[PDB]
């Protein structure tokens, strides 16, 4: 059985303190320049919902990486210049339910499956 | 902390515009 473990699928970008008035719609709104639509992670604290100025964006593309890495690096948002660097998490399954909610707005983009039926 | 232990987070798409008076 292999999924591809040895691919690090579950790489993305780290994006630096942004506005605590910036949410996960804004950081959304800043990628769509890319017309990327993949995985987005705002730090959020975990009861009252505080932004904690951490984001993160996985998208599976290598040629993308060093794009917006390099693109947005150094990019205004706010008065708050990206800083844009690289690392990797896997997105635990007990906390599904914020992903899975992340493309609960992109599944208007996953409906097109590949392959055009029969 | 009755209300402190509780862990859920659901993401919140909205439109600041923070960005809009410098784009």
């Amino acid at each position: 059985g292999a999924m591809g473990n040895e691919y690090k699928d579950n790489a993305y970008i780290y994006i630096g303190n942004l506005n605590r008035e910036l949410t996960e719609g804004d950081i959304l709104t800043v990628f769509s320049e890319y017309g990327v639509p993949v995985d987005v992670i705002l730090s959020r604290d975990e009861n009252t919902g505080e932004s904690q100025g951490f984001a993160y964006l996985k998208y599976e593309d290598q040629r993308s990486t060093i794009l917006a890495v390099d693109n947005l690096n150094g990019f205004k948002i706010g008065g708050r210049a990206l800083k844009i660097d690289h690392t990797f998490y896997r997105p635990k399954r007990s906390l599904q339910k914020y992903y899975e909610a992340v493309k609960e707005e992109l599944d208007r983009d996953i409906v097109s499956k590949n392959n055009a039926e029969k | 902390g009755s209300k402190s232990q509780y862990i859920d987070i659901m993401p919140d798409f909205s439109p600041s515009g923070l960005l809009e008076l410098e784009s």
